């Protein structure tokens, strides 16, 4: 029956759930956590990934 | 030729603090770890203690175990052998001698140096 | 005796004109009332000096700078006499308190005379000002900005200051400021933006107005207090001791190589002893021999002499080298020997040994009173592999102490992060390692020694928010902390690390705690007003008999 | 630019004016100390009627 | 691995069994074709 104020919160925490898995994404770097680019690399190139 | 140049003998009893200077000409120095050795009369060919061309690593036997300490200098591109609490017996021909450059610490062997200096001789009288 | 910095150390950071603007700037300054030192003399040069005199007649004369001045190096100086200005690099033997009655150089209360000094980009830097003043022993409640004079390109490496015949002298910090611009150019006013909360509203909204609102400015962050790690177990450590202590010796006609893989390599236990009799590595240092991983460990106990010690090495070549044991030309590993007879050989001679003679073993006979030079010394060397299998020969691993309730930096077998630890009623499976929330991150871990479940909570944070009435009728303001406890707050927004302006409201008599945050500076009423400066929860502030409440609307 | 006579009044040591946006509007001259404003060439659309 | 009751003959058992880690043996060695023993 509250249809509509359910489909508020489910977009709103979703979209937000979204947000937080993209923190866990590389988009092509080595590693997505930023302790493993550097204690990995050395600041040249470290400087690219991150 | 290699000319290892020695200094620092002492006639002074029990107590007295002397250097050990080895410096060398027409050779690479700084990399050169070199180390400390004597011939004992009445002995052979002996290892003293070690040093490193970084100033590294230390190895001492245990007759020298507090006795000698070893720090080298930069700018005149030598080593010396610091020492303290003589010995009656430890009056000898102290030879420091060069090998070539090791990755780090210590080789004992007093054979395991090639190039062999002219010595400085400590005196202890009893 | 110490004299506060008011309103005082402004100077132009920049060579550009600007009119009717504010500019928030940052740059190395003198902060809003920080605490300056009165002499009456060796100084530090930390980043910048500010300097000010008050003198009738011109009595101060000069000034000496550098790092020792002892003529053994550089040493800057500059000197004054009848109007005249004398400048130089050159090296003088300077006296210790130099008084009166070459890479380049230079040539030239009733009145105030102030000077700031820096140093960057290898230049040197001069922002002075000269003021009218008559009164004595303290620093005038004035505004005026230092104007640039001097350029010295010399680059010196200052960190010693001098002074030559008061002495209020003044180091500068790396703050930020909100400068203002008049018509004119001249710098008319400006806001030092860590003096107090209400700076930080004014250099956010770039204004020296504020009217009524909260205004969110700073983060907060709560900062590890120490750090932590935590390892699996003690140590599994391989039998070293086996292929080490070698009573029933090994035969150098065909020397025993030894595979060693998967242990914890007590690399400290014969790194550590200076009890070891021959040690010495080639190519790997002895230091941090403890610290490494490899894949397949070789130890060979090879049989030596008192004189084919060191034969049996690279740079050395001998019976023993050419035959048993042949070292490579760049060989990656250690010799370690346990130096002597006594246990070498037995009492009345060790013949069953044999050295490799026609290569075919000749005997090594060792004398129970052997000499030195022929003296046995079980030889042992170790040489590490990377195959394609798990590097398992490896290093101790240290453990610090599991520090609870507090936030930290853990490192828990590489599942690492920050954040604060507390045991939960949770329980895992005997082979489960962490936890997870919905949103794949880490929320609980288990502790590798005592096996317990710990919850992981991000170490406090939020924002700050300062609630404001117009500085056009008051001075007063109310901080808000967003979301943490009234308990953390002083510390986690560094109480001790501020100006006391600061410290006023990092703590307080009235801390009030909210369901949006804990709010200081607005003690509670249990009244209700038609609530102007809206809070959060219900709850609202506002200016009232004077000073601020908090209040349900 | 378009450098022009300024009637602004730059300090003594000051060589640049800055507007609003980080943008210089006022230049000093290197030798003479001559200030001159600086507003950007024109530009702008063609629209076909 | 996972070892379960169940007295049942001639078929294989119904039902929902997860199997938990058992071992983890870190040999570099690689495998095609393996055999059982009885």
């Amino acid at each position: 029956a509250l249809g509509k104020l359910q489909d508020v919160v489910n977009q709103n925490a979703q979209a937000l759930n979204t947000l937080v898995k993209q923190l866990s994404s590389n988009f092509g770097a080595i590693s997505s956590v930023l302790n493993d680019i550097l204690s990995r690399l050395d600041p040249p190139e470290a400087e690219v990934q991150i | 030729q290699v000319q290892l140049v020695e200094s620092g003998g002492g006639l002074v009893q029990a107590g007295g603090s002397l250097r050990l200077s080895c410096a060398a000409s027409g050779r690479t120095f700084s990399s050169y770890s070199m180390g400390w050795f004597r011939q004992a009369q009445g002995k052979e060919r002996e290892f003293v203690a070690t040093i490193n061309g970084n100033g590294r690593d230390t190895y001492y036997t245990n007759s020298v175990k507090g006795r000698f300490t070893i720090s080298r200098d930069d700018a005149t591109n030598t080593v010396y052998l610091q020492m303290n609490s003589l010995k009656p017996e430890d009056t000898a021909i102290y030879y420091c001698a060069a090998d070539k450059d090791v990755y780090y610490g210590y080789t004992s062997f007093p054979n395991e140096y090639e190039y062999w200096g002219q010595g400085t001789q400590v005196t202890v009288s009893s | 005796a110490y004299t506060n910095s008011f309103t005082r150390g402004v100077y132009y950071p920049d060579k550009v004109f600007r009119s009717s603007v504010l500019h928030s700037t940052q740059d190395l300054f003198l902060p809003f009332f920080s605490n300056v030192t009165w002499f009456h003399p060796v100084l530090p040069f930390n980043d910048g000096v500010y300097f000010a005199s008050t003198e009738k007649s011109n009595i101060i004369r000069g000034w000496i700078f550098g790092t020792t001045l002892d003529s053994k190096t550089q040493s800057l100086l500059i000197v004054n006499n009848a109007t005249n200005v004398v400048i130089k690099v050159c090296e003088f033997q300077f006296c210790n308190d130099p008084f009166l009655g070459c890479t380049f150089e230079y040539v030239s209360f009733k009145n105030l005379r102030e000077f700031v000094f820096k140093n960057i980009d290898g230049y040197f830097k001069i922002y002075s000002k000269h003021t009218p003043i008559n009164l004595v022993r303290d620093l005038p409640q004035g505004f005026s900005a230092l104007e640039p004079l001097v350029d010295l390109p010399i680059g010196i490496n200052i960190t010693r200051f001098q002074t030559l015949l008061a002495y209020y002298v003044g180091y500068l910090q790396p703050r930020t400021f909100l400068l203002k611009y008049n018509e004119n150019g001249t710098i008319t006013d400006a806001v030092d933006c860590a003096l107090d909360p209400l700076s930080e509203t004014k250099c956010t909204l770039k204004s020296f107005t504020v009217e009524k609102g909260i205004y969110q400015t700073s983060n907060f962050r709560v900062q590890p207090t120490e750090s932590i790690v935590r390892f699996p177990n003690i140590t599994n450590l391989c039998p070293f001791g086996e292929v080490f202590n070698a009573t029933r010796f090994a035969s150098v006609y065909a020397w025993n190589r030894k595979r060693i893989s998967n242990c914890v390599a007590d690399y400290s236990v014969l790194y550590n002893s200076a009890s070891f009799s021959t040690f010495k590595c080639y190519g790997v240092s002895p230091t941090k021999l403890n610290d490494l991983c490899f894949t397949n460990v070789y130890a060979d106990s090879f049989v030596i002499r008192g004189d084919e010690v060191r034969q049996i090495a690279p740079g050395q070549t001998g019976k023993i080298a050419d035959y048993n044991y042949k070292l490579p030309d760049d060989f990656t590993g250690c010799v370690i020997a346990w130096n002597s007879n006594n246990l070498d050989s037995k009492v009345g001679g060790n013949y069953n040994y044999l050295y490799r003679l026609f290569r075919p073993l000749q005997s090594y006979g060792f004398q129970p009173t052997n000499g030195v030079g022929y003296q046995p010394y079980r030889v042992v060397v170790l040489s590490f592999e990377l195959l394609h299998a798990p590097a398992t020969v490896c290093g101790p691993k240290k453990s610090t102490n599991l520090v609870k309730n507090k936030c930290v930096n853990f490192n828990f077998n590489g599942l690492t992060g920050t954040g604060v630890l507390t045991e939960s009623n949770k329980k895992f499976l005997p082979f489960q390692q962490f936890g997870r929330d919905i949103a794949d991150t880490t929320d609980a871990v288990r502790d590798p020694q005592t096996l317990e479940i710990l919850d992981i909570t991000p170490c406090s944070f939020g924002g700050v928010s300062v609630i404001t009435p117009g500085t056009n009728t008051s001075n007063q303001v109310a901080v808000l902390y967003q979301d943490v406890n009234c308990t953390e707050v002083p510390v986690a927004i560094h109480a001790d690390q501020l100006t006391p302006t600061w410290r006023v409201y990092s703590t307080g008599s009235n801390v009030f705690q909210t369901r949006a945050g804990c709010l200081i500076g607005a003690e509670h009423v249990n009244n209700s007003y038609e609530c102007d400066i809206p809070i959060g929860a219900g709850i609202c502030a506002s200016y009232q008999t004077q000073s601020i409440i908090a209040y349900t609307m």
